[PDB]
């Protein structure tokens, strides 16, 4: 627009949040499908919902990691990071069942001498690889939700020995998606790219999705958030760089059903 | 009102071009797939394209029937000591590999499904004894009904389950089920557990795996010989076939790479190598 | 109740039709149509909130 | 009776 | 003497029908044809001489 | 019998409800053939005493 | 009504609760006024207000106490008696901001042969009077706010002689109100009792009251439910009789402002 | 002819 309006300079506001960037490379809304309450017509739990609104639907920052040469990637499980976000944590926790879409912004930046890509991932249903050749499908429930830390993809795979007390976690490597799958056709799920010498984040929109209307958000993850470097971080000359990743993830339209006690999870 | 078998596109000619305009730039960090077609960087001649993707919607790709299953059965002499061998199987498209595959380029489904049974039966010891010609029993028992233990039980009385009696040497059997899912798709991927932990509570007993919903997803296929004892020994297969019927499908992922290890998404270690050598220079 | 389709013919030797009698109540039982619709490929070609014109810069 | 597509 | 029902369609790939010829003069060679009724439990669940309304005392 | 629905005792929301008793019509419970008997004969030499 | 409909028969429904009473002697609200959520041209805080809805407006069971011969009364606070309970509290705790009316539901059943009369007080800011004669407005927070367990009032006034380790409690003397007024005349104050021949419940509706909009539910009580025996409790011939008493308690059109981290109060 | 339910 002739009065300056830019596809990367963007502000999102959310509740009483509000993200803005001067680099973004316009953003993604997946499969093209806005986030929506539960229409009438698809319902199926009967009870009056519970609809947070502002005090859920709202940017949360979760903790920063860090970006260096020998990074192989990060991934996180959603509604599971923001388990104990604020409000939406706590909706979460009281009711059995509970639907959710989310706007996810990767914040990543550096400087004109600096380059390196990442692909910011957003995968329905993202099941990951065991650690095991002695027992299939073992990843512990603990293991397999990180809360906010998320956790990491690794260039090996390397199979537990210990049988007798097993790690129980993902062993994802990373040219496989963690899932055994090529990482090079990740591209046909929602996705960004952040090309330092381009962009500074990735905005995705994602939609609730699941082949149910609604259902245990403490048991099932819906989405899963995946970051891996395409391309290596480079800087001047320098043999250790390292820049920042932040992510901030907002519920948006989320509902819950079947309110009673909180749930106490065995999370360690 | 675009049909699968309408023919795609005609080229249209083009000639030079110098302008601001920069169809060839782009950039692919936005998540968005350049729409180009050659007509925008080079010239171009006039074609009427007679050509259609009939073939590849998704009920023609999946239009086939796959095998997903062998069963065994027999039916020995009266006279030994081992029991007779009735099959048991938990229905599921994951035993073999290949439907498996094509399902998976897609994280969600719905669908009719068409069994087809395929029966083959030879003999076993080096005898010169006959066997009159066999009917089988294909009992189907959903989740909760009782299990057949012997293979003239009570249980293949089949009240209430649905039965096929299939004469041997006839058509391979074949029936229909509707979409039976208790979600509005079958999921082909579940990222999650069918228990919540709980801190009050022992880890053995918050404990379940990682990926499974229903322990009973379908229930299982009941198989066996509805002769009695023969002297001569006979054994057979019954070989199932799953065509997905009236098909949809939801959110596209990339296709399994490495091997399957199991019905979850594990891979084994030294597998893991599909790619080979070739030179980046070199056609 | 008889269905009456064309077929898209081929190899040649007016419309070629065939017939189509559903012989069960439920659909479950029917044979597949193939009579099936196409869709643009944008949700996942270009899943972007700000609609693209390939002519223009993909990024102003 | 008869539907045509 | 065809007879033309329709389908109740579950899993999609207009209404789809169905024909069927009954072939003998007894009707208990007919297949069932399924189309039943339904009824109101009444007459087991409330089986009592005065109406029921439900947000009055069942006794008064 | 109570002729209670939820909204007579919780709040509710509205739902357009899909399911159906199709399957559990009398024709449908009974829509199966079930075993009633096994009947054993045979055919056996000439020559035997049975 | 001809279709039996009675004074002393009702059901409340609020959430996902719902309570039956056959011995109601009506039921009673205050001032007329029925609870509603703040008006535009009322309203104060200008962000979003958090309106959880059936999540918080359903009714929440406090702990059962017990009445005997012996006692001289018991008291709570309103938003205070619901700070721990499921996600009232929580959005409580959460924003600066609250509003909220309540029903209040006392409950307490005996027999034909039993007798004793209950007031049942529903005070606007129930400010009570301190243990000492030392320093006027001492009592601390922490026992100003029991929480659901509520307070006890007192036949005698007993000042506090530590003065190097002060008790720092109210000393709530029974006749006069806790407050210095005479409980006499307490009935002007929205009330119901329950006379133990006559009805087993009271039933008050609350609206929120206050000399502002909204306001810090954390540092201030609107109202406060004094219940006092205005005719002991007696039986037969026992000389020992109890029965006890259970407070339900629900929230309604209740509303949050200001939202930011959680409070953690220091309440003991 | 044909009926038609
Ligand atoms: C007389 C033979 C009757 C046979 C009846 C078979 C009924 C059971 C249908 C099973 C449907 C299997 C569909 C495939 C698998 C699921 O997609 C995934 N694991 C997700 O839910
Ligand atoms: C619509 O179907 C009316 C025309 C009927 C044409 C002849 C039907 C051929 C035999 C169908 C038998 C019924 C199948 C159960
Ligand atoms: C009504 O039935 C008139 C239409 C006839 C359609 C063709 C009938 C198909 C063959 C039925 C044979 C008779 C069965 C004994």
């Amino acid at each position: 627009e002739a009065c300056g309006y830019s596809d990367r300079v963007l502000q999102l506001t959310l509740g009483n949040s509000t993200i803005t960037t001067q680099e973004a490379a316009n953003s993604v809304v997946a499969y093209g499908r806005w986030p929506e309450y539960l229409r009438d017509s698809e319902a199926n739990p009967v009870d009056q919902p519970t609809e947070p609104d502002v005090a859920a639907c709202r940017f949360y920052t979760l903790d920063t990691v860090s970006w260096t040469k020998e990074s192989r990637g990060w991934w996180w499980k959603l509604p599971d990071a923001l388990r104990d976000m604020g409000l939406f944590g706590q909706n979460m926790y009281y009711h059995y069942l509970g639907r959710s879409g989310y706007t996810v912004h990767v914040q990543c930046n550096a400087s004109k001498f600096h380059q390196g890509a990442l692909g910011v991932f957003a995968v329905p249903e993202m099941c990951l690889a065991g650690d095991s050749n002695t027992t299939t499908m073992y990843t512990s429930y603990q293991n397999a939700n990180p809360g906010e830390k998320g956790g990491t993809f690794t260039g090996t795979f390397t199979p537990d020995n210990n049988q007798t007390s097993p790690a129980r976690r993902f062993c994802p490597v990373d040219y496989l998606l963690g899932n055994g799958t090529l990482l090079g056709n990740a591209f046909v799920f929602p996705h960004q790219i952040i090309n330092l010498r381009t962009n500074n984040c990735a905005t995705l929109v994602l939609p609730y999705v699941n082949s149910l209307s609604i259902d245990s958000m403490v048991k099932h993850n819906n989405w899963g958030i995946a970051i891996l470097p395409l391309a290596p971080l480079n800087f001047a000359s320098e043999s250790s760089p390292e820049i920042p990743i932040t992510l901030t993830i907002a519920p948006m339209c989320c509902e819950f059903n079947g309110l009673r006690n909180i749930t106490l999870p065995r999370l360690q | 009102a675009a049909t699968s078998r309408d023919a795609l596109p005609n080229t249209e000619a083009s000639g030079p071009t110098h302008s601001k305009e920069i169809p060839a730039l782009t950039a692919v960090e936005t998540g968005a797939t350049n729409p180009l077609v050659p007509s925008d960087t080079v010239q171009t001649r006039h074609v009427v394209q007679h050509r259609s993707r009939s073939e590849s919607s998704i009920e023609s790709f999946f239009a086939r029937g796959a095998c997903v299953t062998i069963m065994t059965v027999d039916n020995p002499a009266s006279t030994t000591n081992k029991d007779k061998l009735f099959a048991v199987w938990k229905i599921t498209y994951k035993d073999t590999v290949q439907l498996r595959r094509k399902l998976e380029f897609f994280t969600y489904s719905r669908f009719d499904m068409e069994l087809t049974f395929v029966v083959t039966a030879n003999f076993t010891e080096t005898n010169n004894g006959h066997a009159l010609n066999q009917v089988y029993q294909i009992m189907y028992v959903p989740p909760g009904a009782p299990v057949p233990e012997k293979w003239d039980d009570y249980t293949w009385q089949t009240s209430s389950n649905p039965s096929i009696f299939y004469t041997y040497g006839t058509a391979p059997a074949r029936i229909s089920v509707p979409y039976v899912g208790i979600s509005n798709a079958y999921s082909h991927f579940y990222d999650g557990f069918s228990k919540v932990p709980l801190k009050d509570q022992s880890a053995a007993l918050g404990d379940s795996l990682y990926g499974a919903a229903s322990l009973n997803d379908f229930g299982i296929l009941a198989v066996r010989v509805v002769n009695d004892h023969n002297p001569t020994k006979v054994t057979s297969k019954i070989r199932v076939y799953l065509k997905p019927k009236h098909i949809r499908v939801w959110c596209p992922r990339p296709p399994r790479a490495v091997a399957y290890y199991g019905p979850g998404v594990d891979y084994k270690d030294g597998t893991l190598t599909p790619l080979s050598t070739k030179d980046l220079t070199t056609y | 109740g008889a269905q009456v389709s064309s077929q898209k013919v081929g190899a040649h030797e007016s419309t070629i039709n065939y017939t189509t009698i559903n012989y069960y109540r439920d659909s479950a039982s029917n044979a597949a149509s193939k009579q099936d619709f196409s869709q643009d490929p944008s949700k996942f070609t270009e899943p972007i909130k700000d609609v693209l014109i390939k002519t223009a810069p993909m990024l102003n | 009776g008869s539907s045509s597509t």
